[PDB]
């Protein structure tokens, strides 16, 4: 079974700069006669099927912008995107279609390198609809920041919380290259009413110092 | 115009079975070798099975052998995967895919050049649970400068996926729908937010459309200001 090994696992490149990804197969995929290498590259964007970019190592699919190009032969290949665009952020997969079973590399994640950007912070108290059923979710939103890493800390009545929250981060935005983050504090209606001041404290390299959004109830 | 419309999938118990199907439009199945490829939540791509035009040459990945039957109906321009004796490890998104035109019967292969939207398959002992959809009301505390944030909390559902649209597809700009997170209950929760002009809050109606196929939950929550 051919094993496809991509490198690096992850790559971050400034807009318009050059992104190169590597594919190394355990055996040669160069077919004597036709002398073609049976290797392809695919692009996968969050929540979509892979899209074909390159076949036979170096031929662009119909409609694929010429900034995309593949090189190599036999065992070593590279995909290069000469000038990276915001919308080129995706996971890139090489695949050998030389011998069965057909196999894929583990994928390389291509992100953009932007300048640091501060998050907009919003807080949402629980709905009446949800309180009517004994649960209280408080949602904190960090909108359009960079880099990805941000620290969200909930303080109920100044009491630093833990074990009662989940967060989630979007994939890099395909226009402004930022991230957004959603953190949810969950309490039983009971615990929610035994306190007044709900607070979200955000820490992030775009902020001169931690920022706090809160409310009372 | 040239595409593969997939149906089937969903929740199934271990040991249970499920049938996927794919309909091609914009081209004729007869000419191409057809495959199924799967991708498990968070991981890479795994070829599952292939079927030559005449059904004379059929192959399966090792992990699947004995349990999966691929079949093809050129007249109906359709492709099928019958999955039996399903296991936790078969949980994934399944895509039907067309192999490029240089692929014939038992020849050298071609590239996977056309992919369906994919169908999620979840093999689990747990019964399905539909989400509760709660509003995230825009307020002075979800407002910055001229723009306000509103959204929906889609809470406690199983399994994935849940789809969220805003105003029946009309509203797409500013929309951030977050990846589900697993709670302690072992259920999923997910939230979708949009940012819109504060000015419009009083006049523009904002609705999120939540669909959870597995539990037959179609919810349309209207989100109200202050």
């Amino acid at each position: 079974e051919l094993v496809m090994t991509q490198s690096p696992d992850s790559l971050a490149v400034s807009l318009g700069e050059r992104a190169t990804i590597n594919c190394k197969s355990s055996q040669s995929v160069l077919y004597s006669s036709n002398n073609k290498s049976y290797l392809a590259w695919y692009q996968q964007k969050p929540g979509q099927p892979p899209k074909l970019l390159i076949y036979w190592a170096s031929t662009r699919e119909s409609g694929v912008p010429d900034r995309f190009s593949g090189s190599g032969s036999g065992t070593d290949f590279t995909l290069t995107i000469s000038s990276l665009q915001a919308e080129d952020v995706a996971v890139y997969y090489c695949q050998q279609y030389y011998s069965a079973p057909l196999t894929f590399g583990g994928g390389t994640k291509v992100e953009i390198k932007r300048t640091v950007a501060a998050p907009s912070v919003f807080i949402f108290p629980p709905s009446d609809e949800q309180l009517k059923s004994g649960t209280a979710s408080v949602v904190c939103l960090l909108n359009n920041f960079y880099p990805r890493e941000a620290k969200v800390q909930w303080k109920v009545d100044n009491a630093l919380q833990s074990g009662n929250s989940q967060e989630s981060v979007t994939e890099q935005d395909s226009k402004d290259s930022t991230y957004s983050l959603s953190s949810t504090l969950t309490l039983s209606k009971a615990d929610y009413e035994k306190h007044k001041v709900y607070a979200c404290e955000v820490t992030h390299q775009g902020l001169r110092s931690p920022v706090t959004k809160s409310f009372n109830r | 115009e040239v595409q593969l419309l997939e149906s089937g999938g969903g929740l199934v118990k271990p040991g249970g079975s499920l049938r996927l199907s794919c309909a091609a439009s914009g081209f004729t199945l007869i000419n191409y070798r057809m495959n199924w490829v799967r991708q498990a939540p968070g991981k890479g791509l795994e070829w599952v099975s292939s079927i030559s035009s005449s059904s004379s040459y059929i192959h399966y990945a090792d992990s699947v052998k004995g349990r999966f039957t691929i079949s093809r109906d050129n007249a109906e321009n359709s492709l099928y995967l019958q999955m039996n004796s399903l296991r936790a490890e078969d949980t994934a998104v399944y895509y039907c895919v067309r192999e490029g035109p240089r692929a014939t019967g038992y020849s050298m292969a071609d590239v996977f050049d056309i992919w369906g939207q994919g169908t999620m398959v979840t093999v689990s002992s747990a019964s399905t649970k539909g989400p509760s959809v709660f509003p995230l009301a825009p307020s002075s505390k979800s407002t910055s400068g001229g723009t306000a944030a509103l959204g929906c909390l889609v809470k406690d559902y199983f399994p994935e996926p849940v789809t969220v649209s805003w105003n029946s597809g009309a509203l797409t700009s500013g929309v951030h729908t977050f990846p589900a997170v697993l709670q302690s209950s072992g259920l999923y929760s997910l939230s979708s937010v949009v940012t819109v002009p504060s000015s419009s809050l009083g006049t523009q109606t904002y609705i999120c459309n939540v669909n959870h196929k597995p539990s037959n939950t179609k919810v349309d929550k209207k989100v109200e200001p202050k």
